[PDB]
């Protein structure tokens, strides 16, 4: 019984403690942001250990656990996957949000609702780790819709800003259009491959997933703010800077390409769709960068770099380069 | 509160109805103009200029600053496209 | 339908041979419904006359319940009689015309085809 | 143990004996030692304390068995008295047959993760066994309608041998 | 308070013929 | 506490649980009318336990 | 257009309008015995002869 | 707002914890059931075909 | 006058009479108890206590039984050396094929 | 079932015999007690309905709806404790009597073992619902709305009555069990298709698909809060409950005639949700939303697929709880501001902070996001529909896009923005309202843990 | 209230069934409904056309 599965599955349970602790209201309303930072710091320290036995051995453990329900021949169960992509991404995501937390109590130190804001960040945190760490496509949807809804509230953090609500509404709109491909991917995979677990989809060897991969690409494009579905990210600057420094920069919007990295065992089989990835990645890189340099707003310029960088990632995943794609994600 | 005649009714044809309609919508006859009688059921509701609330000058004291509508001004029939959150007919520089 | 049967002396609410049936028990659910309707009449009567419906005279309501319970029980016997009569003469007829109701032979579902229609 | 080694077959788990030729120690071994001395031992102490407590009263529970009953193909037609037994017989086997796919489906998942990047050739037995099961499962219960019934299942079945027997005769002739 | 019928509502159900017409005008 | 006042008022509270007891009694009354095939279906037909005289009530 | 202009004028209002016109003259007779009994005369004549109910 | 939130959190725990300990208590005082071979001569009872004693007790006194 | 009516009443805010009003009745004693009963027989007695009821309900649809019976069936079928599951359900030995 | 009906009917005199003030107290206490007893029905045996007697029976489809109805019963009482208030005692006593009678009919209907016995109680709910709509309705057009309601559903229900009595004459008993076991394949003759039309139109009126759905904007908007929840959370599903029950005797005639209603509904949910995208009345917006979600079921069951039915029940229970919730939210806003226009009371989160979170969770559930029941309901329909036709996802997928926009539209327009200046009567939220809504939202969150209870009879 | 009333019920009393209204009602009404029917009926027909002779592959499609 290697500890690998044990503490790496804890890594989620420490993160969700501040959420429960908040509604208890026992916390003294001044040190709550400091309390949130410490918990994330402890999670990063804890999540470091799953790395050490990874490079030491490389073991990847599936944590298939409590059986939600068994629909005839579909055993929908909560399950987290400890592949290299998952185990690598936890420390860096925690490390970044830890830095954003430290930046947050300095910058966001005047809003009376600062305690509420920190709760949303932890809420955004846990809904992202269940997206990266998952084994069934349904669980991906929980993280997929969770970050989108969490983004909408966090964009609408300043509430009364009529433009910010429009950006908040616009963010959900482009996200859902991408999610149309996500639901299409689920329906195809549950009809033909007869499951949503990643293991079965890879095993059954769907060598011609033209409709799935197109749906998968559409899910990636909507979330990764690619061309044709980009302008929400440039307009997503209305939220507070720490919000845009964590969600819309390096942790949320990167989830779109993570889906393709998850499903790279099927990406190489269909040559047409991987050209479509190269097709979508190339145009996105130019247009966002081309609009970037003619801007007079610091937040807009930096964000356009992310999308142009984000468009680069799908160029990487195009020609059978998933590991390098995820390498670029971490940096 | 509001009495029956103030509620919008039939299409105005004689100038007596147009004059009363202008009174009904707290506007003048010179600028009053109902929607074309194409059977869509607009009735005597005036056709105000198709310009979003974004066009309205924010600096002027608006009683509803979130919508830039003061009071009793004829609400545009297609208001909720032109509300600040929704569709905006802002004059593009090009 | 009944009306015109042999031995059908008219204006009779309960012919003698009808008594060869199990009389309804006083706790019959049909019978207790008769009592419930009678009680509801008592409430309406006081409501009609603008009286304290709940307890506006225990004499008027008592007659209402008893009368409905009475008329129900006699109606139940005639109810039970005719239905027994309706099924009775059928069995005499069904044995009186054997050729009209021939027993179709029995073949298990291992033989009968049902041309299963797929759903898509 | 709680499960079966044959129903859930596992290849022999063989692990190497790591030899850190480098002078500097591997932290994982240090973290392994502290993990046992910090989490594993207190968990074991509490568990075994519960285990002996559980042994203080060994209340029992059996598994219900339904003896086989005549099926709809032997059921007298329009005879509801035996038809209810046959329908319960078919539906109960449907759930049991559904679990048969689930067991084989789960075994397919286990090989794919366990065999790693060499999953494609390490086990095709799981794939073909699932292929044979799923194909024959399609023959039995697939496309039976929302209100599936033993009568429909027999009707779909009867439609099957009619076609293949007809296909058999034309080939032979 | 909830809406209650006024005199005009009563006049609806108040004619000699409930749905007036030219033939029943008088 | 003026027990007379509370019984005059809270006589309604006891009423519904009585109806529930009424319902349970009728549920175990209508069942015996539907006994018929008791220990007859071959799926559950089984030789009676010695002391008691009846299977499922 | 569809919901509260046509979908209410196809089934609901048209049937209401159809029931309106029919109820217009069914309820509006003239109260003259001459017209009534004359309508009886056709009814009896047409009943025996031309619906052929006697056959 | 605070009185309402204080009310739910305080009161939803009124039968919250007693159930919470009670559910755990029967788990680690009574124990878990175990499989069998249906010993001969013992026709089991309907509630006996269940693992958790809380589940068995429900089937004993309700169903 | 048109009609001799009364002016439309005003929305009686329950708090100006008693500050701790619970939005149940104007009388403090009743509404406070109203809050007591709607809560007690609400979240705890029905929602929380009833939760454990449905949570600890006996095996739904005999789900546990289904797999338990299944495991034995595989054990003979796997060991005997025959296909795990036949393509047909009602085996055609006792079937009367038409024509 | 007499463990539930008998207390319910006997509960009615108790309300009539309670003291002047304790009427709400005693009625709410025992109505919840009835809900607790009804929760015992959630145990469904393996592959057989829980047949209690000849008259009544239950299965893995009626039980989730029954417990929802009984659990709903206290909620109309709570939501009506304020707008009623200033009325004579007897009228309030009558109001409770109508509700209890209405709930009593529903319990008997869902457990009816005879399709005829179903038919009586299925429309017997019309008499109390019409009474509530027209008597205590707080608007003028309730009279025409009430007329639109009963005539629409009765015009559908009358051809039904002729249909079942015909089936009775052809196959004797109409018992739900015997219909399934003794089912025979309906032909394609022009006589059977009209039987198919009659057997479906009555159920699909209270379903309403696109087209004959115009009592939904009328019945819900100008109805008392108690009536709006009841007639949007239960009897809409009551019309649906017949379809799964009655489709047992309509095969294989469904497939040939499935298209006209499938195409009307499937294009409908886009059209209806498009109407939802821009509405002036909040209650109307929620009302049209119910049509879109209900249209998801109509295509669902009438595809006639295992996965389709399993998701159909899940969406039904989830939507009823959500639609019942949002109607409370509109009523709470309407009671304070005495208007229904959405843009009239913009900026409410600033003044009422809790009401925003309730409105956030209400709209969030309407978003059909995972893992809530609404998502696990819609998703199963998508999978069943996609297998039926690969091009379904273009339509029904686009719905989630349109559904998201309007379902968040009221969130932006009412909660966020700016508090309306001239309105100054919005008092702090009464603990009744907040307690009522928690009884709506978090039980949904529980049901996420164990969907198999409401997943339907095909699980 | 005037704005809400104009959008609300007070549209049909001012409605007149001109051929413009009639054409638009049919165009955006029965139009799309029939159009989708042809698309889906064709899609269902071709799909079932492949199934009946044994062309389509659904070897692992069991839960539908
Ligand atoms: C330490 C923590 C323990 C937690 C335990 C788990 C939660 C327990 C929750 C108890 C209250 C909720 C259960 C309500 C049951 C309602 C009645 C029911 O389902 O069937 C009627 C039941 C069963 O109906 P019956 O009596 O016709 O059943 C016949 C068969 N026997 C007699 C063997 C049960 O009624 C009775 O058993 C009669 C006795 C009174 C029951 C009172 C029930 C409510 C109060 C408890
Ligand atoms: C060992 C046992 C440990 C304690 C378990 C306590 C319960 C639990 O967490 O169970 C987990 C189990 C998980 O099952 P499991 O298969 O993981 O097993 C659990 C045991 N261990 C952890 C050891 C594996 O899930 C459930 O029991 C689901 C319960 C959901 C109940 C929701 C009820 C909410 C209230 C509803 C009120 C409204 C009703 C009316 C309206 C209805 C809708 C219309
Ligand atoms: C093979 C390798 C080829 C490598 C080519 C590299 C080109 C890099 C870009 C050079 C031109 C853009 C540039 O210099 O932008 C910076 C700058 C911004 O100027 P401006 O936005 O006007 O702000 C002035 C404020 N007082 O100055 C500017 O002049 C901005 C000009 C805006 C338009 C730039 C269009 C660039 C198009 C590039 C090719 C696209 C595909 C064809
Ligand atoms: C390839 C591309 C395919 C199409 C992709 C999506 C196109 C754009 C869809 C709407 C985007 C969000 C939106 O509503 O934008 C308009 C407006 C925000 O405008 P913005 O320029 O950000 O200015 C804000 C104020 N300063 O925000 C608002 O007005 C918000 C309120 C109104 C929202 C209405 C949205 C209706 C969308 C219907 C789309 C139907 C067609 C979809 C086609 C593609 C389907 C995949
Ligand atoms: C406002 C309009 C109604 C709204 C939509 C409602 C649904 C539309 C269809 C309504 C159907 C009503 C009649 C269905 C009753 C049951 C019919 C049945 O079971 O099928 C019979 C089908 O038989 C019929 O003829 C059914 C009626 C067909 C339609 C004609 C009457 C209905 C339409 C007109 C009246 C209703 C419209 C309102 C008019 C004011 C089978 O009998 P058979 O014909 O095989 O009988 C043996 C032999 O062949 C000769 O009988």
């Amino acid at each position: 019984m290697n500890p690998f599965a044990s503490l790496t599955l804890t890594t989620l349970i420490i993160l969700t403690i501040p959420i429960m602790m908040s509604n208890s209201n026992i916390y003294k309303t001044n040190l709550y942001p400091n309390y949130v930072k410490t918990t994330v710091s402890y999670a990063f320290t804890l999540s470091l250990v799953p790395l050490l036995m990874f490079m030491h051995t490389g073991q990847e453990m599936i944590i298939s656990n409590w059986h939600w329900m068994t629909l005839q021949t579909v055993e929908l169960s909560l399950s987290f996957k400890m592949d290299y992509f998952s185990v690598m991404f936890i420390p860096v995501a925690l490390f970044v949000t830890w830095s954003i937390m430290e930046f947050s109590m300095w910058y966001m130190h005047s809003d009376p609702f600062i305690n509420r804001f920190f709760k949303y960040l932890v809420l955004f945190l846990i809904t992202m780790m269940i997206l990266v760490t998952a084994n069934n496509l349904f669980q991906l949807f929980i993280g997929w819709e969770g970050v989108g809804i969490m983004s909408f509230l966090l964009i609408g953090w300043w509430h009364g800003r009529t433009d910010a609500n429009t950006a908040a509404l616009q963010a959900i709109l482009y996200n859902r259009i991408g999610d149309i491909g996500f639901v299409l991917s689920m329906a195809w995979f549950l009809t033909h491959s007869n499951a949503w677990d990643l293991q079965q989809i890879f095993m059954l060897n769907n060598e011609c997933p033209n409709m799935p991969l197109i749906g998968l690409l559409l899910a990636a494009a909507g979330k990764s703010a690619q061309f044709g579905l980009h302008p929400w990210l440039p307009s997503a600057m209305e939220g507070p800077t720490p919000v845009s420094a964590l969600l819309h920069s390096s942790t949320m919007v990167v989830a779109g390409v993570f889906l393709l990295i998850r499903f790279y065992p099927l990406m190489e089989t269909n040559k047409l769709v991987q050209t479509m990835t190269l097709c979508l990645g190339a145009i996105t890189t130019l247009f966002t960068a081309l609009c970037a340099i003619t801007q007079n707003d610091i937040k807009k310029i930096v964000a356009f770099s992310t999308s142009s960088q984000l468009g680069l990632m799908m160029v990487t995943i195009g020609i059978n380069q998933p590991h390098l794609a995820f390498l670029h994600i971490c940096m | 509160h509001v009495t029956k005649d103030m509620f919008p009714g039939p299409y105005p044809k004689t100038p007596e109805e147009r004059a009363a309609a202008a009174k009904k919508y707290n506007m003048r006859v010179e600028d009053y103009e109902p929607y074309p009688d194409d059977g869509m059921g607009y009735g005597d509701y005036p056709k105000l200029p198709d310009r979003s609330q974004q066009e309205r000058d924010p600096w002027y004291d608006w009683d509803h600053p979130d919508l830039r509508l003061n009071w009793g001004e004829p609400i545009h029939w297609d208001l909720d496209m032109y509300i600040r959150n929704r569709v905006d007919t802002s004059p593009t520089p090009v | 339908m009944m009306s015109g049967r042999p031995g059908r002396v008219p204006l009779q609410f309960l012919p003698n041979e009808a008594r060869s049936l199990p009389p309804p028990k006083l706790t019959d659910p049909r019978l207790v419904y008769m009592g419930f309707l009678g009680y509801c009449s008592g409430l309406i009567d006081n409501a009609i006359r603008r009286r304290p419906v709940v307890s506006a005279g225990l004499h008027r309501q008592l007659l209402y319940v008893t009368s409905f319970v009475f008329f129900g029980y006699y109606l139940l016997k005639r109810q039970d009689y005719m239905y027994a009569l309706r099924d009775h003469d059928m069995f005499a007829y069904v044995k009186s015309h054997p050729e009209d109701f021939p027993e179709k032979d029995k073949k298990t579902y291992g033989e009968i085809l049902e041309e299963f229609h797929p759903v898509r | 143990d709680s499960w079966d080694k044959d129903v859930y077959p596992e290849p022999p788990r063989r692990t190497p004996a790591p030899a850190p030729q480098t002078s500097l120690p591997n932290p994982v071994t240090y973290l392994t030692k502290i993990f046992d001395l910090l989490v594993d031992r207190p968990v074991t102490l509490a568990r075994e304390f519960i285990e002996q407590q559980h042994a203080k009263n060994r209340y029992y529970y059996y598994h219900r068995e339904f003896r086989r009953v005549p099926d709809i193909t032997e059921c007298e037609e329009k005879d509801i008295l035996c038809m209810f037994e046959a329908e319960m017989q078919w539906r109960r086997d449907y759930k049991v047959d559904q679990e048969i796919v689930n067991i084989i489906q789960e075994r397919l998942k286990a090989c794919q993760q366990r065999e790693g990047e060499s999953y494609r050739q390490n086990c095709a037995k799981e794939l073909e066994q699932f292929t044979q099961v799923s194909k024959a499962f399609q023959d039995r219960y697939s496309d039976l309608g929302a209100h599936y019934s033993a009568r429909k299942c027999l009707a779909k079945q009867k439609q099957r041998m009619l076609a293949e027997r007809k296909a058999a005769k034309e080939a032979a002739a | 308070r909830q809406w209650q019928p006024d005199v005009e509502w009563a006049e609806q159900f108040g004619g000699a013929v409930m749905y007036p017409t030219k033939e029943t005008a008088h | 506490m003026n027990v007379l006042q509370i019984v005059r008022d809270h006589w309604v509270h006891i009423l519904v649980p009585v109806g529930f007891v009424f319902g349970c009694y009728l549920d175990r009354r209508s069942d015996e009318k539907l006994t018929a095939f008791r220990n007859k279906s071959l799926l559950f037909k089984r030789e009676l336990r010695p002391n008691e005289e009846v299977t499922w009530k | 257009l569809l919901d509260l202009i046509w979908l209410e004028t196809i089934l609901p209002k048209t049937t209401s309008f159809i029931q309106m016109k029919m109820s217009i003259m069914v309820s509006n007779q003239k109260g003259l015995i001459k017209l009534y009994f004359l309508s009886f005369l056709i009814t009896i004549m047409i009943s025996m002869t031309l619906f052929n109910y006697h056959e | 707002d605070r009185r309402f939130l204080k009310l739910m959190r305080f009161y939803i725990l009124l039968t919250g914890i007693p159930v919470a300990i009670g559910i755990t208590l029967v788990n680690v005082f009574i124990g878990e059931a175990e499989l069998a071979d249906i010993p001969e001569g013992y026709v089991p009872e309907h509630w006996e075909y269940f693992k958790h004693p809380i589940s068995r007790w429900i089937a004993r006194t309700f169903y | 006058i048109r009609l001799q009516e009364d002016p439309d009443p005003e929305d009686e805010n329950l708090y100006e009479k008693n500050p701790d009003s619970h939005g149940y009745d104007k009388d403090p004693i009743v509404d406070l108890w109203n809050m007591r009963v709607v809560f007690f027989f609400g979240f705890s007695i029905v929602l929380v206590l009833g939760s454990t009821f449905v949570a600890y309900l006996p095996d739904y649809r005999m789900q546990e039984w289904a797999r338990r019976e299944a495991e034995r069936l595989v054990k003979y079928r796997e060991a005997n050396g025959l296909p795990l599951m036949e393509s047909n359900c009602f085996d055609p030995n006792k079937i009367q094929l038409p024509e | 079932m007499l463990k539930i009906i008998i207390p319910t009917t006997m509960l009615l005199p108790m309300t009539w015999m309670s003291k002047h003030n304790m009427i709400w107290i005693n009625a709410t206490v025992h109505s919840l007690l009835i809900s607790l007893i009804s929760l015992s029905l959630l145990n469904q045996l393996g592959e057989n309905s829980l047949n209690f007697s000849l008259t009544f029976f239950s299965d893995s489809l009626s039980a989730p709806l029954l417990v929802l109805t009984t659990w709903l019963l206290p909620l109309m009482l709570m939501a009506s404790q304020s707008h009623l208030s200033k009325e004579t005692t007897t009228r309030k006593k009558l109001y409770i009597t109508m509700l209890i009678l209405l709930q009593l009919f529903l319990i008997m209907t869902f457990t009816a073992t005879e399709l005829i016995l179903f038919y009586i109680l299925f429309e017997a709910t019309l008499v109390p619902t019409l009474i509530i709509i027209t008597r205590w309705g707080n608007q003028t057009e309730r009279l025409n709305a009430g007329l639109y309601f009963l005539f629409y559903t009765l015009a559908g229900s009358l051809p039904l009555l002729v249909a079942l009595v015909y089936i009775q004459n052809t196959t004797g008993s109409l018992n739900f069990l015997i219909i399934h076991y003794w089912s025979h394949p309906l032909s394609n003759s022009w006589s059977n298709i009209f039987m198919w039309l009659a057997c479906i139109m009555a159920f699909m009126v209270k379903m309403p698909l696109y087209g004959l759905h115009l009592w939904l904007p009328k019945a819900h908007v100008e109805a008392p809060i108690a009536g709006s929840m009841v007639l949007a959370a239960v009897l809409l599903k009551l019309g649906g409950y017949g379809m799964m029950r009655i489709t047992t005797i309509l095969n294989p005639l469904t497939n040939y005639m499935a298209y006209p209603f499938l195409m009307l509904s499937m294009w409908g949910m886009i059209m209806t949700s498009s109407i939802c995208l821009r509405q002036t009345d909040l209650k109307s917006l929620i009302a049209y939303s119910s049509v879109s979600h209900m249209a998801l079921v109509i295509v669902a069951i009438m595809i006639q697929t295992p996965w389709s039915f399993m998701g159909a029940t899940a969406l039904m229970i989830a939507h009823g709880l959500t639609s019942s919730m949002l109607f409370c939210l509109a009523n709470t806003n309407y009671e304070r501001v005495h208007s229904r226009t959405m843009i009239l009371a913009r900026g409410l989160q600033t003044l009422l902070p809790l009401m925003a979170t309730w409105w956030l969770m209400a709209s969030l559930t309407n978003l059909a996001l995972p893992p809530s029941i609404n998502l696990i309901g819609e998703l199963f329909i998508i999978t069943a529909s996609f297998s039926w036709s690969n091009i379904t996802i273009i339509l029904m997928g686009m719905n989630m896009m349109i559904t998201a926009l309007y379902s968040l539209y009221m969130l932006i327009t009412t909660q966020r923005g700016k508090y309306t200046h001239h309105i100054n009567n919005i008092k702090a939220s009464f603990t009744r309202e907040n307690a009522l809504m928690a009884l709506h939202i978090l039980p949904l969150l529980l049901l996420t843990l164990n969907p198999k209870m409401i997943l339907g009879p095909l699980y | 209230i005037r704005w809400t009333y104009a959008r609300s019920a007070n549209i049909y009393p001012n409605f007149r069934p001109t051929p413009k209204t009639s054409l638009l009602g049919a165009l955006f009404g029965i139009g799309p409904l029939f159009f989708w029917y042809y698309v889906f009926k064709t899609d269902r027909d071709k799909k079932e056309k492949l199934i009946q002779e044994g062309k389509l592959d659904q070897t692992f499609n069991i839960s539908y």
